[PDB]
């Protein structure tokens, strides 16, 4: 009961396995839980030499509304995933609790640290209320994301060390609710030089139908009928198996391709909500390609894959974009 | 046993190293050494095995006896060798080993208990060490009881005069920043020198390390010796002092300055995967090199090196860069907060107010950082002052030891907004102009659109991007290769030169300022509404450091056109 | 046999040496010093194509009299390539036997070196030019309308019915197979042994000479657990010193029974029990499972994991000293059994003790097809100066040039085997590449590389039916604009049974004929355009 991997995990139909036991919590809500399988999924240094460490962990984010159930979405990853933080918003102000402390064997040692990244590294960090916590924290927390590390000074030492983890956030935005399709950077105050750093997005965007409320009210209330396809005994190790011992790669397959729908993305968005239009995710979408073909264990990818990584941008960069919702669809249907 | 080594073995050993043309030997070595006070010698750990396939595996084991037995036929078998005929031995001399090797380098984490009393080999980095107190031989431990009418109970009186006295260092080392710190800090350990190896070693380099993990004193205490220092390789790894550079790197070196090829070829040095960006790059390797700190009968001291700025929208590679700048003679990096304040704090032994003191670690070295923008103005003002004087000042506590330390400075920005500011007026700066207006570069980074450039980017990037590429196709190309000259090259080159201009040069630099501020106080009159000694006193630095470049002494205005076709970026890019 | 020409030889020379080789430079090095004993002054010569021997005969265009080619021979009828032939002194001395016999007869301007334990080609030229129809001999070759000293034309039936049942020897002969024979200079050593000289380096050329293509699995030996008597018969005999031997240069050398995984000797372990064919393939380790059964094995020898990372030089001394006096016997019973062969070894002094093959290791790590354009030829003139005790500087980055390669070979193999790029493609196996390395860009690289993969997978993806068929392998050249290089390689094991291939390929440029080309000496090997080989692929399957 060990080659329960090789049971399965060769057969096709299984992609969708992701969400079977992704969060069996929540009627809807299918492609934000994948995407986070995603993101959970993946890891690779790729270090080209002596230039830097490159990239394997990724922002997310699901700056929706006050009412989606997406805080729990975040517990299931907590109590699942390998390593991870306890912090919600009003952290400290990123300075650290005792951080900057001159070595003496006076006051008993005076201990160090600088924050909790430090002290989850090649794990996750859980956060929420991003738009209410002192900005000056908030500031400070913008190091990581991509450079993975930090380097700081104020005492004695000018010691340094790497930050390699995974931020993910589920928020609220400024404004009661939410708007409707109207733009992005008129709904919260995150400014131009972070959401860049930020690649994934998504948003939990509710209005009123009755039939799916009947639907989801039939769930809940099935849900509290608890009295007295894959269970948690095993993605834990499908994981770790995964981002540990398989090590993939990449090879010359169609990558002119992003060229052009890259250049459709900046082209046909300049200034409508068009700032986050920047390199990383488009680093994102063959390194989430990467992690699609690691859910296989194929190690190598096709065309399949990365016709998904650009599917699912389409879809996320279509729904945070105007009540016209079907720019990019009109655009696109000879892909699709 | 302790002297059938003595008897022969040693003794003879260095007098029967022998291959055909007439070199392979320690004597000689040792002679040449005795003759310019020295007294060192070095060996590998390897060549015993090419005398014999004993003694090494017994030198493992009893290591601090060993290197007894061979100071003593070291001694013996040079001062027969002293005598010239028995009337040139003025008196002997006392010597110190140093071997080395190649076998594998170790990491902190595996020195223990079995590893104890044994000889090792490490590979670490290191943040600080001691002064230089003392340590001696023989004078005329436990001193014991009987005396030498009655003279009671251990009376004895040290004769200081008829002591002797070696040397005592007591260096320190920390990890490298990649055997699990990871969800960890890096600790560190301290370190012990004998008698030539002060001033061998200063810190923030990169060690190799032979030494010897022994105690003091069942909770007992650690530390360690070096037993025949040596150092690293990462390109350079230890080549920041010291010369064991030869005529051949000299020839290969001044062979590649004359080749009036290689600035356009280092303008794409630094980037092996990054596209474009080259008129932003054609001075961030001048910094290094800096010019001429030129000091003059009354007081002007004026600044010698450069500074830099740069601030723009995400998504160019600033990091990146930095980094790299980084890794390329001496430096070091934080960006932001962090010190306004020095270190006045106090050994809790004794209790004074020591000086521990890290601009102090870039004297010869730089700085590089990124956000003077997010750390507030609590520390700003001492690095207001540094950075124009270099008289670090210090007047806390009854001290008032206005140090100083020769160091540049590097400077990343975000400014809000994205180019908001940078298309309307006063919001270039949130803060202030006084540490806009002391650097020296004014460069601002845009992220334009185009769809050429946008699918250039694209798969340009890719073929970086996939799988390691960059086994075979990099150093192909013409000659934007080898950071490891870099380091050494530079360090040549900012110790050698003292140029300084021409004639020609002054009366094109005066009158190019002259229509440069003209210009600025025009956009003050022809708008009715709103030019330093600094930046004429800066511009003048990169015909300095071009100069240095080529390695001649004096320099044209038109070797320097394109310097002030440089400095043209900056004036048109505060054009408002 | 010249015992009896080599005293013609006094007067001038040209010395050349047929394309790059280890054979090549082994067998010619030695005579370079040979001819510049007895005062003369000679020519030492590159080969990079039969076209560079034209044109370099075109610039040697003069009446030089003992003209000289080693390694070589088929080519032509080399009496109608070379013209001004009239009555000059040539010699060969090649092993690649296989030659026609137009090459041989005409006992003026060659020197037949025809001594075998095979008299099967003895009639073999009475009929070809002897013989003719449609075309005084007095046979087909002169008239045939019963003038020649059932019917009166039955003459050219006869003959051709001769002709071509016996054809099917000549077709035998360049049509069905090729190989290589005998040594390259150890019969250079015996006629030179007769002169008196008692050159131990020229005994460690000439191994090195053997032990290229000693590779039992590359090229046979043959006399190998003969040349155990042979060779030693050569030295051991003649001892000069009984008893004052412990002397510090060139002491007197020696063989003993060692093995051929690569580099034991200058690297750790575990990285050098990974790069080799017959150590990795018998424990398959690309996959995770052989690092296991590795593992397990180091267990049974108990050496430490540590001192398994450390270079075998490094070790400590009882480990580094009892590890063949180990592995010999509890290696027999766990998959792997014939690494151990028979091979030599000497110091020159204090520094370390050179491996009798491993500067071969170096030398194929010696082709650096650079960009430079030049530096094929400055790899010959770097690699025979090389050979000698004085350069050393140059062997050690000859060293660690090889073993980057060699541990950068696994990683296309890895890549490409578990994506199943091993194309079936109907009678036989074939693969396909798509851009260039420095690495493999030439072909001796090419088929090392081709030699992973094939035990790889024709061992470890199938039953024993088809564990006996051949190969072939693309590799790219953005060298020269996309010419798309080719070799061809024989299937599993079978030792004397070499090669179809000496002209196999050539069905399918007899069928469609495209642009094809086969400049080197070197049968085992074409040239094509860039992607101009799918259609000729389709042809070239049967
Ligand atoms: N569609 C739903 N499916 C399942 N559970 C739901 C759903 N909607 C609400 N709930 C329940 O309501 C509770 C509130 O969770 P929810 O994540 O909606 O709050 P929240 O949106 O995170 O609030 P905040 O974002 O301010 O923290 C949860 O226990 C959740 O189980
Ligand atoms: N011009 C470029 N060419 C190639 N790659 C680039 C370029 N610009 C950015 N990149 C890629 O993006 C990364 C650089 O982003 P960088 O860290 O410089 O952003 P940043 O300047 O730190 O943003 P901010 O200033 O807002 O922090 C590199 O890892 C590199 O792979």
């Amino acid at each position: 009961d060990i080659a329960t991997i090789q049971k399965l995990s060769k057969d096709p139909r299984i992609v969708e396995r992701v969400v079977a036991s992704m969060a069996p919590s929540i009627y809807g809500h299918d492609y934000i839980k994948r995407a986070l399988a995603l993101a959970l999924f993946g890891g690779e240094s790729k270090n080209p030499g002596e230039k830097h460490k490159v990239r394997g962990d990724i922002n997310l984010l699901i700056c929706g509304d006050p009412g989606t159930a997406k805080s729990q979405f975040l517990k299931y990853t907590e109590k699942v995933a390998p390593r991870a933080v306890f912090t919600t918003g009003q952290g400290a102000s990123a300075v650290g609790l005792t951080a900057y402390v001159r070595r003496n064997p006076v006051s008993r040692e005076w201990t160090l640290e600088a924050g909790a990244l430090v002290l989850a590294d090649q794990g996750v960090c859980l956060i929420d209320e991003f738009d209410k916590m002192n900005d000056q924290d908030r500031t400070s927390i913008h190091e990581a994301m991509e450079q993975q590390s930090i380097s700081i000074s104020k005492a004695g030492i000018v010691t340094s060390l790497q930050a390699r983890c995974t931020v993910i956030a589920a928020a609220n935005p400024i404004g009661g609710r939410y708007d409707p399709s109207m733009t992005f950077s008129e709904n919260v105050n995150l400014s131009e030089p972070i959401l860049s750093r930020f690649d994934v997005l998504c948003v939990v965007k509710d209005e009123f139908d009755p039939m799916q409320d009947q639907q989801l009210a039939k769930f809940v209330v099935h849900s509290h009928m608890k009295h007295h396809e894959i269970p948690q005994d095993l993605l834990r190790q499908y994981i770790v198996y995964a981002k540990e011992n398989i090590r993939p790669k990449l090879t010359n397959i169609d990558e002119d391709k992003i060229a052009k729908m890259y250049a459709q993305l900046r082209q046909e968005s300049f200034a409508t909500g068009s700032l986050p239009i920047t390199v990383r995710h488009i680093e994102s979408v063959i390194r989430m390609s990467e992690a699609h073909a690691r859910m296989h264990l194929r190690e190598n990818v096709m065309e399949a894959d990365v016709s998904m990584a650009i599917r699912m941008m389409l879809e996320s960069f279509i729904e945070a974009q105007k009540f016209s919702v079907m720019k990019k669809m009109r655009s696109t249907f000879q892909k699709y | 046993i302790n002297l059938q080594a003595v008897k022969k073995k040693y003794k003879e050993f260095i007098r029967t190293f022998n291959e055909e043309n007439f070199f392979y030997k320690y004597r000689d070595t040792l002679k040449r050494n005795y003759l310019n006070g020295r007294y060192f010698l070095e060996i590998e750990m390897e060549d015993l095995v090419g005398f014999d396939e004993t003694l090494a595996d017994k030198l493992n084991k009893q290591p601090t006896e060993h290197l007894e037995i061979f100071e003593e036929a070291a001694r013996e078998v040079a001062d027969e060798i002293t005598a010239p005929r028995p009337e040139h031995e003025e008196h002997m001399h006392d010597i110190q080993i140093l071997l080395s090797s190649n076998a594998n380098p170790t990491n902190i984490r595996q020195l223990k208990s079995d590893c104890v009393s044994k000889l090792v080999k490490i590979a670490g980095i290191i943040v600080a060490a001691s002064g230089i107190s003392a340590k001696a031989t023989r004078m005329s431990y436990a001193l014991p009881r009987k005396c030498n009418p009655k003279c009671p109970l251990d009376p004895f009186f040290i004769m200081p005069d008829k002591c002797k006295c070696v040397d005592f260092q007591t260096l320190k080392l920390q990890e490298l920043p990649d055997f699990v710190p990871q969800g960890e800090i890096p600790r560190h350990l301290q370190l012990f020198c004998d008698r030539s190896l002060c001033e061998r070693v200063v810190p923030g380099n990169r060690v190799l390390i032979q030494g010897i993990y022994s105690i003091r004193k069942g909770v007992r205490a650690p530390y360690m010796r070096v037993v025949g220092i040596t150092v690293d390789s990462e390109g350079a790894g230890a080549i920041s002092r010291y010369s064991n550079i030869t005529s051949d790197e000299e020839e290969h070196f001044r062979r590649m300055a004359a080749s009036g090829d290689i600035y356009e070829r280092l303008s794409q040095s630094l980037a092996p995967s990054i596209f474009g960006s080259r008129d932003i790059k054609k001075a961030i390797t001048c910094m290094l090199f800096g010019g001429s700190r030129k000091r003059l009968p009354d007081g002007l001291c004026r600044r010698g090196d450069i500074n830099v700025l740069l601030l723009g929208d995400p998504g160019t590679a600033k990091s990146q860069l930095l980094k790299f700048v980084e890794k390329v003679p001496i430096a070091v990096y934080t960006s932001g907060k962090g010190g306004l304040t020095a270190s006045v704090m106090k050994d809790p032994q004794t209790r004074n107010f020591v000086m521990e003191g890290a601009m102090v670690l870039a004297d010869g070295g730089v700085v590089c950082i990124d956000e003077f923008d997010k750390m507030r103005e609590d520390d700003r003002v001492a690095i207001h002052e540094a950075m124009e004087q270099q008289t670090i000042s210090i007047a806390k506590a009854g001290i008032t030891t206005t140090l100083n330390s020769r160091c540049s400075v590097l400077a990343a920005a975000n400014s809000i907004f994205g180019r908001w500011d940078d298309t309307k007026g006063e919001e270039n700066i949130d803060f202030m102009p006084t540490i806009l207006s002391r650097f020296d570069m004014i460069f601002i980074v845009k992220d334009i659109h185009d769809e050429s450039r946008d699918i250039t980017l694209a798969k340009h990037i890719i073929n970086v991007h996939l799988s390691s590429n960059k086994s075979a196709p990099s150093e192909p190309a013409e000659g934007e290769i080898s950071l490891s000259t870099f380091k050494k090259y530079i360090h040549y080159c900012r110790t050698h030169c003292g140029p300084r201009l021409s004639e020609a040069a002054g009366e094109k630099l005066k009158s190019r300022y002259v229509l440069m501020r003209s210009g600025a106080g025009q956009q003050e009159k022809a708008s009715d509404k709103r030019i330093t000694v600094r930046q004429l006193e800066a511009v003048i630095r990169i015909s300095e450091s071009l100069a240095k470049i080529r390695l001649q002494p004096f320099a044209t205005d038109e070797h320097v056109n394109e310097a002030l076709r440089l400095f043209q970026v900056s004036t048109l890019d505060a054009a408002m | 046999l010249r015992n009896d020409f080599y005293r013609q030889l006094v007067g001038k020379r040209i010395l050349i040496v047929v394309n790059y080789d280890i054979d090549a430079i082994c067998a010619s090095r030695i005579l370079q010093a040979l001819f510049k004993y007895d005062h003369m002054l000679y020519t030492v010569v590159p080969i990079m194509g039969v076209t560079g021997l034209k044109r370099a005969y075109g610039e040697h265009q003069g009446d030089v009299k003992y003209v000289v080619l080693v390694n070589c021979g088929g080519c032509v009828d080399i009496v109608e390539l070379l013209q001004p032939s009239d009555d000059v002194t040539f010699f060969i001395c090649d092993s690649h036997r296989p030659l026609d016999v137009c090459n041989i007869y005409s006992d003026r301007q060659v020197c037949i070196l025809g001594d075998a334990s095979l008299e099967e080609n003895i009639p073999a030229f009475e009929t070809i030019f002897y013989d003719s129809e449609g075309e005084d001999s007095g046979a087909g070759e002169s008239d045939q309308e019963d003038q020649a000293p059932h019917e009166q034309r039955i003459l050219k039936q006869r003959a051709r019915r001769q002709w071509e049942s016996e054809r099917d020897r000549i077709m035998f002969e360049y049509t069905q197979f090729s190989y290589y024979g005998r040594s390259a200079a150890l019969m250079v050593f015996e006629l030179a042994w007769k002169l008196s000289k008692d050159n131990m380096d020229l005994l460690w050329w000439a191994i090195v000479g053997i032990t290229e293509q000693l590779l039992l699995g590359k090229i046979e030996s043959g006399a190998y657990t003969l040349e155990l008597e042979q060779i030693q018969s050569h030295v051991s005999r003649l001892t000069n010193k009984t008893n004052d031997q412990n002397t510090m240069s060139a002491s007197k050398i020696t063989f003993e029974n060692d093995l051929h995984l690569v580099l034991y000797r200058h690297w750790p372990v575990t990285e050098s029990m990974r790069y080799s064919r017959y150590s990795s393939c018998q424990l398959k380790l690309w996959t995770l499972r052989g690092e296991k059964r590795l593992h397990e094995l180091l267990l049974e020898m108990g050496l430490p994991l540590v001192h398994a990372r450390q270079t075998y030089g490094a070790m400590d001394l009882v480990l580094r000293k009892e590890f063949f006096s180990m592995v010999e016997r509890l290696a027999e019973k766990y998959d792997i059994a014939d690494i151990v062969y028979g091979t030599f070894t000497l110091s020159y002094g204090y520094r370390s003790r050179y491996a009798a093959a491993d500067y071969v290791y170096a030398l194929l790590a010696i082709m650096e097809s650079v960009k430079k354009h030049k530096t094929p030829e400055d790899c010959f003139l770097e690699a025979s100066d090389a050979l000698s005790r004085q350069h050393k500087q140059l062997l050690s980055a000859g060293i660690d040039q090889a073993k980057l390669l060699h541990a950068a070979v696994f990683r296309q193999v890895q890549s490409s085997l578990e994506a199943r790029q091993v194309h079936s493609a109907g009678s036989f196996f074939y693969y396909v590449l798509q851009e260039e390395h420095a690495f493999f860009s030439y072909p001796y690289a090419l088929g090392l590389l081709a030699r992973f993969l094939l035990r790889g997978h024709v061992a470890t993806s199938r039953a024993r039916q088809a564990s006996d068929l051949p190969l072939i392998a693309s590799c790219p050249l953005n060298a020269s604009e996309g010419m798309c290089l080719l070799v061809g390689i024989v299937p599993v094991r079978e030792d004397s049974p070499r090669n179809f291939f000496g002209k196999a390929f050539e069905q399918a440029a007899q069928k469609s004929g495209v642009a094809l080309l086969q400049d080197f000496f070197e049968p085992a090997v074409v040239q094509l355009r860039q992607s101009d080989l799918t259609r000729f692929l389709d042809s070239l399957t049967v």
